């Protein structure tokens, strides 16, 4: 019925930075003053920092600033903290005749800089207790590290995969500020046994780890 | 303390209709407009509709179909109701007088809403640790094939917290959730050390334990 479209999706900057998030109506309500700013930590309620464009909650520290401008609202934190890395959405309140309608934004997930990190990384085979079920999961951990964004390939005999595999990443890590990823490789258990060599390689700019193991020797 | 309370959470099954209910201790119910929002697993949040401190309720596009907000000021309740529930309904439901425009803005806890069309314990099978690690070594458990969500998996009976990685489920083709849980601890603890992840299953009330030995 209508969009607060946020932006950026995500974004990341070090503490004391100045952080700006916008948030658009898509049509145009000319002037819309029960818009607010909302704040979502990791497993917890939204909590409320921004009413009314502006007004700033009593307990919510100042360095959060809401501004105005008719359809696009603006929250702003001066100086940022350490408890300020959270999802932030924005919502409004339209209403014409036969309809009422609250809007939340997409969200912006405020992540925190820091020094680039090279995952542990490490190979799992299958155990034995799953093969007699059929299946075969080869899973592959990469270990605290920054930034997020890493190729994870699976190689079977020296053969690129694809299509069997899902990845799964966590939060960044609330003390040294890195993720952890895990890829897991499904095979039957029929072609985890004609094959020898599995391999995991992890492409992070210019370096590459491949971490294998040969099906039955340690 | 905690002034507004959702409940009535719990399982439905596909078609069935969940019926939330908030409740308000420590004043009324009457005097202000209360809205309901849900958030799916790693979604946004999402409006369904509120009620008015007067008595008309206004809904979304999809909720409209779906969706009725009623009160109660006798039990200081209003109840959301929906109905032909689906996989995209499972969420986190919330009431809240959202404040948008207002001082006044209070929210709930929230309440799971699970839509399932099976119940299936999960398997779990070791992460055996490394035997190529006086270093730092990788062992874990893998916890597929079980429906619905959540799994809660913790190490040793909480005992071992630090360096724990429980990741996020992901779906399977198979329509089945896998998730895994790792933990890095000390090479020269392998033969010393127990280690046992304890997966549950509330759903299926299964608690699965699983050693993760060397080799």
């Amino acid at each position: 019925d209508i969009q607060m479209t946020q932006s950026p999706s995500s974004l990341s900057a070090s503490v004391g930075d100045r952080v700006t998030i916008t948030c658009r109506a898509s049509q145009s309500v000319w002037r819309n003053k029960n818009v607010a700013w909302y704040q979502q930590k990791p497993g917890k309620a939204p909590k409320r920092l921004i009413y009314a464009i502006a007004s700033l909650y009593s307990g919510v520290p100042s360095r959060f600033s809401g501004s105005g401008s008719g359809t696009d609202f603006t929250l702003t934190i001066s100086s940022l903290q350490p408890e300020d890395f959270a999802t932030y959405y924005c919502v409004g309140h339209y209403g014409s005749e036969n309809d009422a309608y609250y809007a939340f934004g997409q969200g912006t997930k405020v992540e925190i800089k820091r020094t680039v990190a090279a995952p542990s990384v490490f190979i799992f085979p299958p155990s034995d207790e799953q093969l007699k079920s059929g299946t075969a999961s080869v899973v592959c951990l990469l270990n605290n590290f920054y930034p997020r964004e890493a190729k994870v390939s699976w190689y079977v005999d020296n053969a690129l995969q694809s299509g069997n595999s899902q990845e799964s990443v966590t939060e960044q890590d609330s003390k040294d500020s890195t993720y952890s990823l895990s890829s897991t490789l499904t095979l039957s258990k029929a072609d985890y046994e004609k094959h020898k060599v599995y391999a995991c390689e992890v492409t992070q700019g210019t370096t590459s780890v491949t971490k294998s193991f040969n099906r039955g020797e340690c | 303390e905690v002034q507004l309370v959702e409940s009535g959470g719990g399982l439905v099954q596909p078609g069935g209709s969940l019926r939330l209910s908030c409740t308000a201790s420590g004043f009324s119910i009457d005097s202000y407009g209360f809205s309901w929002v849900r958030q799916a697993p790693g979604k946004g949040l999402e409006h369904i509709g509120y009620l008015t401190a007067g008595g008309r309720a206004f809904y979304a596009s999809w909720a409209k179909s779906r969706s009725t907000i009623t009160r109660n000021t006798n039990e200081n309740t209003v109840t959301l109701k929906m109905n032909s529930l689906r996989a995209e309904d499972t969420a986190v439901y919330y009431c809240a007088k959202l404040g948008t425009g207002s001082r006044f803005a209070i929210w709930g806890q929230g309440t799971l809403v699970t839509v399932f069309n099976q119940i299936k314990g999960p398997s779990v099978f070791p992460l055996a640790p490394s035997s190529k690690s006086g270093g730092t070594a990788a062992l874990g458990c893998l916890v597929k094939d079980y429906f619905p969500e959540p799994v809660t998996v913790s190490w040793n009976s909480g005992a071992l917290t630090s360096g724990v990685h429980t990741f996020p489920a992901v779906l399977q083709s198979s329509g089945l959730y896998s998730l895994s849980s790792v933990v890095t601890v000390p090479s020269s603890s392998l033969g010393t050390q127990t280690y046992i992840c304890n997966v549950n299953h509330k759903p299926s009330n299964t608690k699965v334990d699983k050693k993760v030995e060397p080799k």
